[PDB]
């Protein structure tokens, strides 16, 4: 996955991400996919979560999925969740669950919680910083005014590191792919430095659902596993998912 | 390696673009139970792929019955009852799609089991 939350020159807010999912069933050798990337994008819904015929929370998800990956609540704030590794995952977690200690909130649930449930950028903030989980996670929130954009790092009882926008400092966007800021990426999967060099040519001035789109376009941030794009404009209401292709030649991961 | 950055990608067009995805508006004044069932209806047909192609890769290391039996059978009370409503809202997606609850399950956790 690719997460960004940028911030034009009028303090703006876009935020815009890839969903790459679909190693663990394996590779179609025929036409050079993954099985379940594939499977999941006929799978792939919006969904316009109402409660009195008025919109709380909008999303896109897969079906029979009922936690939220990726959604906002309009004029609020905007949530996508990217994936952690870690030593253990979310087994300890699950094994702790499992022997009675359910203290501690399913990742695909909390985001769904927050979403449904949470009021303002600062509740959703406070509660995705603090709240126990059963595996690490990467929580990428902005919000409705300017420099309300962050990436929350997360250990399963902790919150390792919370990066913030500052426009006055000079940065205007926040990238998450699925390593630690402060870590390098993985040899073979670096899609942050593309991302960054990406937003830095577009410049700040010029991003925008068009520009935002360009980068999450640009391989290998588009990958064989990039099952949709997403851009959401929170203070716009405006939120639209498409689903993608990687046509050969492209990266698989 | 990297590409040269992309231009005028926006509004969605070519061999980049499967194309667009559908609304469904799912209520919640209604109960957890039946907030489903209108999407599960249209998609349970793709869903049970997945499961399918999910139990070949299975298969391919310790038998899927035998496997799938267990997760059906003794993972839902190995678990317990989900929070909130969640527990329904999947009680549902598994009722409309003839889907075991289990594997319902499984698919929601997936994050956690990696
Ligand atoms: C690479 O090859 C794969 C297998 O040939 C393709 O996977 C197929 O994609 C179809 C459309 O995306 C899926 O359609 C669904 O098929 C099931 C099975 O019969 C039907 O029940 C469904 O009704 C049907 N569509 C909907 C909307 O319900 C296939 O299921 C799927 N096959 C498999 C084995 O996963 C890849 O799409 C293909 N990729 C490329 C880029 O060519
Ligand atoms: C969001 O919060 C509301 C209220 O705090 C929750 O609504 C209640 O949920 C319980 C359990 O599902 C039901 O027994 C009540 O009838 C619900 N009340 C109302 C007024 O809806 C809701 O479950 C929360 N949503 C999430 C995803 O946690
Ligand atoms: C933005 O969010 C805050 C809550 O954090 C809310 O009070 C406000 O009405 C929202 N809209 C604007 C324009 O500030
Ligand atoms: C994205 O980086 N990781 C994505 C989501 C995992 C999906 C779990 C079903």
């Amino acid at each position: 996955c690719t997460s960004i939350v940028a911030e034009d020159k009028k303090g703006h807010l876009i935020h815009g991400r890839n969903m790459d999912f679909g190693v663990f069933l394996g590779w179609n050798i025929n036409n050079d996919t993954w099985v379940i990337t594939e499977q999941l994008k006929p799978l792939t819904v919006n969904l316009d979560f109402q409660r009195n015929n008025k919109t709380v929370f909008k999303a896109s998800s897969f079906a029979g999925y009922v936690g939220m990956l990726t959604g906002f609540k309009p004029g609020l704030f905007s949530l996508t969740l990217n994936e952690r590794f870690s030593i253990n995952g979310g087994y300890l977690g699950i094994l702790e669950w499992i022997l009675g200690k359910k203290d501690a909130m399913w990742i695909g649930f909390l985001t769904r919680t927050v979403l449904e449930n949470s009021t303002s950028y600062e509740e959703a903030k406070n509660l995705l910083t603090k709240t126990k989980i059963l595996a690490p996670a990467y929580f990428i929130l902005g919000g409705n005014q300017s420099g309300e954009g962050c990436v929350i790092t997360r250990d399963r009882k902790e919150s390792l590191d919370v990066y913030e926008l500052d426009a006055k400092q000079g940065r205007w966007y926040v990238v998450q792919t699925n390593y630690d800021r402060w870590k390098h990426p993985f040899f073979l999967d670096d899609r942050r430095t593309p991302a960054k060099m990406c937003l830095n040519r577009t410049s700040q001035e010029n991003i925008s659902f068009e520009t935002m789109y360009d980068v999450l376009s640009t391989k290998p941030v588009l990958n064989k596993l990039t099952v949709y794009t997403t851009l959401i404009d929170v203070t716009k209401g405006q939120f639209e998912t498409y689903l993608r292709d990687c046509p050969d030649p492209c990266i698989g991961w | 390696w990297t590409e040269d950055c992309r231009k005028s990608t926006y509004p969605p067009s070519g061999p980049t673009y499967r194309g667009a995805v559908p609304w469904y508006t799912i209520n919640l004044d209604l109960p957890p139970y039946k907030r489903w069932h209108e999407l599960m209806l249209d998609k349970a047909p793709m869903l049970k792929v997945i499961v399918n192609s999910l139990k070949n890769m299975i298969n391919t290391f310790v038998p899927s019955g035998k496997v799938m039996q267990v997760v059906d059978e003794k993972l839902p009370g190995l678990l317990g009852n989900f929070p909130g409503p969640f527990e329904e809202e999947m009680k549902g997606i598994a009722a409309v799609t003839d889907i075991p609850l289990g594997e319902i399950i499984s698919f929601n956790i997936f994050y956690e089991l990696f």
